């Protein structure tokens, strides 16, 4: 390859770490560097923005212990009443609601945390500050992890005006996952007027920005006029 | 009588001996917050009683800690200046204790009294030697000018370990503690 | 209010009582599918269905 494909294929996989579901390794790895921004930016502010943003993260992961303890709890009970396939199912059906539920609610209590986190950051109101990579990385972090609370459940059309702040902070425009979830996010709200039978300006709305973000991603990840890049092409053609 | 004032010291001695044997496990933290704690990684710098922050946080070469206390404006701090290099293994939890070239701390807020008079920079530049090491305690006194511990009629130098030094020794071992095993 | 308070627990204990009175209707009808099952030429399939009810 060349030297810019080698640094490319590390970077891709970088990307794909920093997009990765949150788990306690990540948690700890993720707070390591947010306080290192706490660190130089030593700002009252910012402070409380990132003590909003973690007890955000600390709801998510709560969450998740939650789900694998009442899906254990649940298995570890004796289903007598559970001779047809039908109540079986029913039983699966129980389950499956009262977890994306009880997600749900995590995820607004998670998202009015990362709410309060911008709100703090929104009293930064010196230019010189605002410019700052601390301030950068912790708003990038908070709306990363709001998009993503928002795309466990399907909630995509909500994530587009979080991913389009996203992509305007220091360069995240490379990034390789913010372009693929743009472009899913808007392929949902396309097939949504093609299911619903909208307006012809949102189908094409809706279409033209999932392929500008469908040809970012590629060129992103593989290269302009790669095969890859080049078969995109034709197709958006 | 002076028996007691004797005993006293000692103890007080042996207690900011103890804890600096624990701030000089703080390497761990170079490889690697509790509400309203900031911790910088840096360099012995300037004339060597101050810490510099490095540009790179993670830097295997920092020999240096320092952590910053707020509360409700900054409180306290304390740079942790170590002697010798670090592991190079990138895992935290592998790394050993270097003894301490010095320990500086300052007092901004809670400010504590000597005799009425607030020290508010302490230079500890042997704190992992005899536990008996006052002539290595510069106090820096503001109502700052430069009195060597050792030098403090005894009660005045037991106040001074047992209401000021002893007691941030230990506030930032707890500190520093807390962010090692949170992130560890 | 202490006629009240009495009156109050009338109204406790008769909505547990009524909770109860949809109980033993249930026993009343486990009872009469139980005979059933307890037919020896009922087949254990067939006893599926009713064990389930």
């Amino acid at each position: 390859l060349t030297e810019d494909q080698k640094k490319k294929k590390k970077e891709i996989m970088e990307q794909e770490s920093l997009w990765k579901n949150p788990d306690f390794k990540g948690y700890n790895k993720t707070f390591q560097e947010l306080h290192q921004l706490s660190k130089t930016f030593a700002n009252n502010q910012f402070r409380l923005a990132l003590s909003n943003y973690q007890s955000g993260v600390n709801t998510i992961m709560k969450n998740r212990d939650w789900v694998e303890q009442y899906r254990k709890e649940e298995a570890e009970k004796k289903r007598l009443d559970e001779k047809w396939y039908w109540q079986k199912v029913d039983r699966k059906a129980r389950e499956e609601r009262v977890v994306y539920r009880e997600k749900m609610k995590a995820k607004q209590d998670a998202l009015n945390y990362f709410s309060k986190a911008i709100n703090h950051l929104d009293e930064i109101k010196n230019p010189d500050l605002r410019e700052r990579p601390e301030f950068k990385r912790l708003l990038s972090d908070v709306y990363r992890s709001w998009i993503m609370a928002e795309y466990d459940l399907q909630n995509l059309p909500q994530t587009i005006p979080i991913l389009e702040l996203y992509i305007e902070i220091d360069d995240n425009e490379k990034e390789y996952p913010a372009h693929k979830y743009l472009a899913s996010a808007y392929s949902f709200e396309e097939n949504m007027i093609k299911k619903t039978k909208g307006p012809d300006d949102m189908l094409f709305k809706y279409r033209y920005k999932k392929n500008v973000h469908l040809l970012r991603a590629t060129e992103l990840k593989y290269g302009k006029d790669s095969p890859e890049y080049k078969h995109i092409v034709n197709v958006i053609n | 009588s002076g028996k007691s004032m004797a005993d006293t010291e000692k103890e007080l001695d042996d207690n900011i001996s103890e804890v600096n044997k624990r701030l000089r496990l703080h390497t761990v933290l170079f490889k690697m917050l509790p509400h309203k704690t900031v911790l910088y990684k840096g360099k012995p710098s300037a004339d060597g009683e101050r810490c510099e922050a490095a540009d790179k946080q993670e830097a295997q070469d920092n020999t240096c800690l320092h952590l910053e206390v707020f509360d409700f404006a900054k409180f306290k701090k304390m740079e942790l200046f170590f002697e010798g290099s670090n592991n190079a293994d990138p895992d935290p939890r592998k790394e050993q204790p270097r003894n301490l070239t010095k320990i500086r701390t300052y007092i901004y807020q809670n400010n504590f009294l000597l005799e009425d008079k607030v020290i508010s920079v302490i230079a500890d530049v042997a704190p992992n030697g005899e536990p008996a090491h006052n002539d290595k305690i510069e106090l820096f006194y503001q109502h700052v000018g430069k009195y060597i511990l050792s030098n403090v009629e005894n009660p005045i130098r037991n106040n001074f370990k047992k209401q000021f030094y002893f007691k941030n020794l230990d506030y930032f071992d707890k500190l520093f503690t807390k962010i090692f095993d949170y992130n560890d | 209010q202490a006629e009240r308070n009495t009156e109050d627990g009338m109204s406790l204990i008769q909505t547990t009582e009524g909770f109860l009175q949809e109980s033993n209707d249930i026993i009343q009808r486990i009872r009469t599918l139980a005979i059933q099952s307890s037919n020896g030429i009922y087949t254990e399939e067939d006893r599926q269905m009713i064990q389930v009810e």
